């Protein structure tokens, strides 16, 4: 019973090699420089995050303005904060309501908006997730621990185009008053991708 | 593509298994994989949509052995070689045929901003519009054994126009030296049982599926 189809899987033995050589072969015809690539690493790794998004909710949790600024235009929106660029150029942002509970996927590979959530998990970027999202929602949301009311609507939004989406979580319960940084911590990543609930106080 | 890769709406695949505190970067070999991707598409070695392509049309056995990354390094070895960037000794050997005859696009100097930027699918111009929200849209019945974007699981589907978001390059033909193709992208929605039937769906779920114009006709 070990992993097979759902992303945590183990590589083949030789892969680190195979990485190697080809790197190796495309430094040495001169298409790609190694400074440049580590630049590229250092960016996902330390840079971008789902701490970008978690203050993109927090203060739109706060200010009504930047709110109706952010559902307007989402691309805007995330740059009024500093977020912008590959996978997030063109952004649209949902609103989870009482009556309406959102949660993306890319069923056809792993889209998904890179500038204010960082790269995807594994599971994201795989099988069972993509296949069953799409059909039996709360199946998969069971899964995660969350139990959606049997009268509140759940959409799942396909990222089939160009379109990459983010969910504003709702606000959680007896939070008044907090500091946007304080309400920023109950933003989890999955909270942003649907397939959770903002930390509870 | 009726491919491997369309798995919207299969069975078999089991329950999501989710790494806790899972890290952006497995294994060390992942990363040199991830940062090649930026480096060439800035060459032009190759645009986003060949790229899928090059994945959709991996053996269907070695696309679900194969771990995120590993799909990566697959076009990386024959996305190249179909271009004409490197040849199938050049990418066997690892040794390579006469030197440093390019120069990376990619430098340290432009990294941050290239992909603080990316490159928009936007476009100014292209088809008009043919519909307007609140229509009632079919999903065309078609399957390409080229790269598409309209989900098998749409295909003769009925549907209602949600959103219009404007003129996008159209992947279809983009990902085929055939142009762009600009046209207009629609968010449908699908209701749960007109997807899955009466048994398999539930009465207050939907699903939203982004298509372009010529993808659908009126209901
Ligand atoms: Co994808």
């Amino acid at each position: 019973h070990d992993h097979h189809h759902d992303g945590y899987q183990a590589p083949p033995e030789d892969i680190a090699l195979r990485v190697k050589a080809l790197e190796s072969l495309l430094i040495e015809k001169g298409l790609v420089d190694p400074a440049a690539m580590d630049l590229v690493v250092q960016t996902y790794e330390h840079k971008v995050g789902p701490r970008n998004g978690a203050k993109v909710v927090a203060k739109a949790w706060v200010d009504p303005a930047y709110k109706a600024r952010l559902l307007a235009d989402g691309t805007a929106g995330i740059a009024e904060l500093g977020f912008s660029g590959v996978q997030g150029e063109d952004m649209v942002i949902l609103e989870n309501t009482p009556a309406v509970h959102n949660v993306f996927v890319c069923t056809l590979c792993s889209c998904y908006p890179w500038p204010t959530l960082g790269l995807p998990p594994a599971w994201y970027k795989a099988a069972p997730y993509r296949s069953r999202m799409v059909s039996d929602p709360r199946g998969v949301l069971a899964e995660f621990g969350l139990v959606i009311p049997a009268n509140k609507e759940i959409r799942v939004w396909d990222t089939t185009a160009q379109l990459r989406y983010m969910v504003l979580p709702e606000r959680p319960a007896g939070t008044e008053a907090y500091s946007e940084e304080q309400l920023a911590e109950l933003v989890t990543r999955d909270s942003m991708i649907g397939t959770g609930l903002p930390t509870q106080p | 593509m009726n491919g491997i890769h369309d798995t919207g709406g299969a069975h078999g695949y089991g329950p999501v298994y989710r790494e806790p505190n899972e890290p952006v970067f497995r294994y060390d070999w992942e990363k040199t994989v991830m940062s090649l991707l930026p480096a060439l598409l800035a060459n032009g070695n190759f645009n986003l949509d060949e790229f899928r392509h090059s994945i959709e049309r991996m053996g269907p056995a070695h696309y679900l052995e194969g771990t995120y990354y590993e799909h990566w390094l697959h076009v990386f070895e024959n996305l190249l070689v179909e271009k004409g960037v490197l040849t199938a000794t050049e990418v066997a050997t690892g040794k390579a045929a006469s030197g440093k005859t390019a120069t990376p696009v990619l430098t340290p100097a432009i990294v941050d901003g290239l992909l603080s930027t990316g490159a928009s699918a936007a476009r100014e111009e292209g088809a008009r519009a043919r519909f307007a929200v609140g229509d009632k849209v079919r999903v065309l019945n078609k399957n390409p054994v080229g790269h598409t974007r309209m989900p098998r699981y749409t295909r003769g589907k009925v549907g209602t126009v949600v959103i219009d978001h404007g003129v996008f390059v159209t992947p279809d033909t983009a990902a085929h030296g055939k142009g762009e193709h600009p046209q207009h992208v629609y968010t449908v929605s699908f209701t749960s049982v007109e997807l899955w039937g009466q048994d398999a769906s539930s009465p207050k779920d939907t699903i939203r599926v982004d298509l372009w114009d010529d993808y659908l006709e009126p209901a």
